[PDB]
DNA sequence: TATCTGACACGTGCCTGGAGACTAGGGAGTAATCCCCTTGGCGGTTAAAACGCGGGGGACAGCGCGTACGTGCGTTTAAGCGGTGCTAGAGCTGTCTACGACCAATTGAGCGGCCTCGGCACCGGG
DNA sequence: CCCGGTGCCGAGGCCGCTCAATTGGTCGTAGACAGCTCTAGCACCGCTTAAACGCACGTACGCGCTGTCCCCCGCGTTTTAACCGCCAAGGGGATTACTCCCTAGTCTCCAGGCACGTGTCAGATA
């Protein structure tokens, strides 16, 4: 609760920079080997995933509440991404 | 000037090489730019309105992401109009 | 490399999202997710990119591939 | 050399709150801001026009494109003024 | 299922719409074609809320939809 | 002529008819008032814009490519009517 | 073959996309080449929605394709689903 | 009033694949429109790619990168594979 | 299950979109240069995370009771067909002309640097 | 932290260079308007019967409760790498200039496409 109200009031970011920036390398390279990217890019990268994923846990939260239940959980997130498409 | 002819703020000249340019259409009516600036004015007014409208709440004379976030997030019609809209350090509505 | 992502940090998101109790299966789930969403994203700003004979993905790449995922994002040019 | 609103944007905040500033990074978010409805609009009337196949982008393709896009009130409030600025515009 | 025969009735809905067009501007008139397009958009997108709020009641391990499932799928919509 | 709550046009069974389309199995009674709004709420919507386009058109006639369009504008893309 | 169709071996009219690209006001110039790749991807689209959607038929034992029939084509493959998954078919129906 | 339609290279593709099969007037229709969706969506997508790279006209390149983003992965694949060939094809003569 | 049939498949006739040749120009390919941002590596701090433990709030199961929903039957309503008759409005063509595109010529608004200044936070003493 | 002064640095004002907006005029035609025309829509009328409405019933499901058991949360402690700032260099983005090559445009030529007229079998009709 605290915290929630803590964060939620803020928009710091919250995912550390460079392990975030190792991820998105790695999957790129995946891709297609020695790109390179922008300090700007990832940082768009950032913050795109990071409020998407916020969107994602808020969906999730109000299906767990509708399952009467309080605590997320793998099937709420199912859910969450299911009937949203 | 033009924008000067109606009042506006936007520059109705550069709405009009925009027009031009982005190949919207072969041609583009004399009207069109100045009705597209002033609705552009408009929107952009209110947004800033109810952002300084929250600065104003925070005690803030200088507006920020979060309170561009906080402003489109409060009211409903803009709300649903960007409601698929990011805001770099915008925040989440407590 | 994907495991970069801190519990603790799923859990200020969480935080931020609203969430008030999360199950240790959700850690996993969401590493997953997240990995999938930047494959998508990704894929779509490298294709972006190599089109335009580039070697560097440029902000204005990740921009756009995030618009044709319905997530216009603001604040980057 | 690059183009942007920002000043625009400027003009305006003084223009509707005489004593408030704004972050460089917010006037990024306000510029994309504007490219955004700009180019949504724009696009929606170039559609309007192809549509009934017509060449021309007038004045009533982006009113009929803005009463598309917008919702109810901010719709009405929008066309209000636009017609309004069209109408001196013609004046002059 | 087994079949795609249109399933609310057609004249009643048909005077539905009109009865809505009434609100926004009097007298104007509907190509057949448009109505069994609304019909046809209608009927699509009420199965598809149907499926989600089955997903959300199933969800709450129930088997009854109830109005808070309808409500709960829309808002996940987005 | 006049018209007049035809939504209840949209009778039990026709909505019950619809359900079974999606797979529901039981269905509160509660459904069908919600159902009806719902409905009546997204036919708001499409109409509007259809009737958005036409009146541009200088039409007093509804064309299904109105519908069409209209409804492309809400991301639903509808086929098999041009 | 004087028609560019027939010099790619594609069914689809080259020329009809060729002057629909410039009409329809994509762009100022049009790639000669352009015409070419895009009939081929229409053509290759469709010859695949149609393979699925003959077999769903021979499944039905039906000479002829019917909404019912591209319904369960494009609700059953998962990348076409993907792509059209937005979509509502006259008469379509929706997967048992 | 001649009006434009695919359903003739519809129905001759359907003989290439099917050739036993026949095809529904409604059929048809969705046909049609479905490929007039993807062609506009395609063409679109190339256009903003164009515009986006400051060039003014839309080669074979930019259709190709536009199918890469639409389409899903394997079809995506597969239908660059094609219009590569078919373009190869085409300029070889 | 004929049969018929009109829905698909088939011929023909027209013509209109498509194709080929030539031109010219500007648009894009290329290279050459400039220089910036990008990576990469180190060391230092330290906040951030990782791990362990304890308990307890919460998930899950089971149970019991009530009741709201599915089923069926009988009764009622209007949805659908056709059918028929009227015309308002879509569509198509023909005419004119007011409005937009180009371009030549001029001006100051905007852009970017330059400076400067105190609002909001840095800074250094309480 | 506070706290007055700093400062700094982001805002904000100013300077000057300027190149894109403005303006004029011309010419073309897209678009406006009118006239005709012919369907496609509307209404209305009757009829049929399929569908819907309502009643009654009972029972399967929702819901509340308990009661357990245990999975997270919070705390503390220990480990870590994230951030930092620097510096080094170097790959490539940006910019420009130049060339040739492709495409818009035209004329000109004509045949596949499409409509319309026609035959005939897969599936609907009988």
């Amino acid at each position: 609760l605290r915290e929630i109200r803590s964060y939620q009031k803020s928009s710091e970011l919250l995912i550390r920079k460079l392990p975030f920036q190792r991820l998105v390398l790695e999957i790129a390279q995946d891709f297609k080997t020695d790109l390179c990217f922008q300090s700007a890019a990832i940082g768009a990268l950032q913050e795109a995933s990071e409020a998407y994923l916020v969107g994602l846990f808020e969906d999730t939260n109000l299906c767990a509440i509708h399952a009467k239940r309080v605590t997320i959980m793998p099937k709420d997130t199912q859910l969450a991404g299911y009937i949203c498409r | 000037t033009r924008s000067s002819r109606a009042g506006l703020q936007f520059p109705v000249g550069r709405v009009h090489r925009l027009l031009r340019k982005g190949n919207y259409s072969e041609r583009v009516g004399a009207g069109a730019p100045v009705y597209l600036a002033a609705v552009l004015e408009y929107l952009t007014a209110e947004i800033l309105e109810l952002a300084g409208n929250a600065a104003r709440d925070n005690k803030k004379t200088r507006i920020i992401p979060r309170h561009l976030q906080l402003a489109i997030r409060n009211d409903e019609e803009l709300n649903k109009l960007l409601g698929r809209v990011t805001i770099a350090q915008g925040g989440v509505l407590p | 490399n994907i495991q970069g992502i801190t519990k603790p940090a799923i859990r200020r998101l969480a935080r931020r999202g609203g969430v008030k109790r999360i199950s240790g299966l959700i850690y996993e789930e969401t590493r997953g997710v997240l990995k999938v969403f930047l494959e998508n994203v990704i894929r779509d700003a490298v294709t972006y990119t190599e089109h335009a004979k580039r070697k560097t993905v440029t902000a204005m790449d990740v921009v756009y591939a995030l618009k044709r995922q319905g997530r216009t994002l603001y604040g980057f040019g | 050399r690059k183009e942007s609103y920002s000043i625009y944007v400027y003009k305006v905040l003084k223009q509707v709150h005489p004593d408030t500033g704004i972050s460089s990074k917010a006037m990024g978010i306000m510029n994309s801001f504007v490219n955004d409805i700009f180019e949504r609009i724009a696009s929606e009337a170039s559609r309007l026009a192809h549509y009934n196949k017509r060449s021309t982008i007038t004045s009533r393709e982006v009113q009929t494109a803005v009463r598309l896009l917008l919702p109810g009130e901010l719709a009405k409030h929008a066309v209000s003024e636009g017609t309004k600025a069209v109408t001196k515009y013609t004046s002059s």
